[PDB]
């Protein structure tokens, strides 16, 4: 039932771009 | 908490803007 | 002369995958 | 410093393994 | 229930390539 | 109408060829 | 000397995303 | 004219915002 | 009901990388 | 048979390691 | 002077797509 | 020989079509 592993990869790509070239952190946790 | 907010529903641009440094 | 913007996008993809669903940070700086 | 080490030369898997939490 | 957002991203990539450096428009609508 | 034709079924190459300029 | 073909592919991806599910046009010409 | 403006220099977000419908 | 086409694209990327610049094959069949 | 083993369940690294030349 | 590693990644993506869900082999050698 | 033909020059579609099974 894979889906969270590919779903987190669709956000990272649309995340660092939003910044433009500054930096960001990705920590998946409650 | 991006995995429990965007994976269940495309988060808005403003909500995703509060995650950048 | 673009190249660093597309070069940092080839690493992020090959970075979160190495972890394996754990978490990582991306901060480009000297 | 991944931009100044991998963008100039594919960093090794061990070097990139010391960047994960 | 995300899926249409990631589904439209898998086509754009396989769309501009078909043209071959010519041009194309993406307008999702009925 | 590519979202309502290719997302539900990989459109053929000819059908996707009629979308380029 | 490829570069413009891969350079136009790094923009399209960072273009439809800016819109936010609205639509855009890609016509490369002087 | 995105190929002759962003490929030679990452266009700003505002300039790229005037390209969406 | 697309999914296998985008599913085989998530593996190829995480396949040639494992090798490490050696070579590999992709033949989807029973 | 990677489509019928990794698509239904992320194959392990060892199993995917036996597919490289 | 990286470039062949990222250049081989731009073809694999535009290679399996050409087939259309059939199969292909990638072996870089003289 | 795709690394020594497409990396130096985008191979044509026909040339890349003779590489599929
Ligand atoms: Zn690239
Ligand atoms: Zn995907």
């Amino acid at each position: 039932f894979v889906n969270q592993h590919l779903c987190g990869s669709h956000l990272v790509e649309a995340l660092y771009l939003v910044c433009g070239e500054r930096g960001f952190f990705y920590t998946p946790k409650t | 908490g991006i995995v429990e907010q965007c994976c269940t529903s495309i988060c808005s641009l403003y909500q995703l803007e509060n995650y950048c440094n």
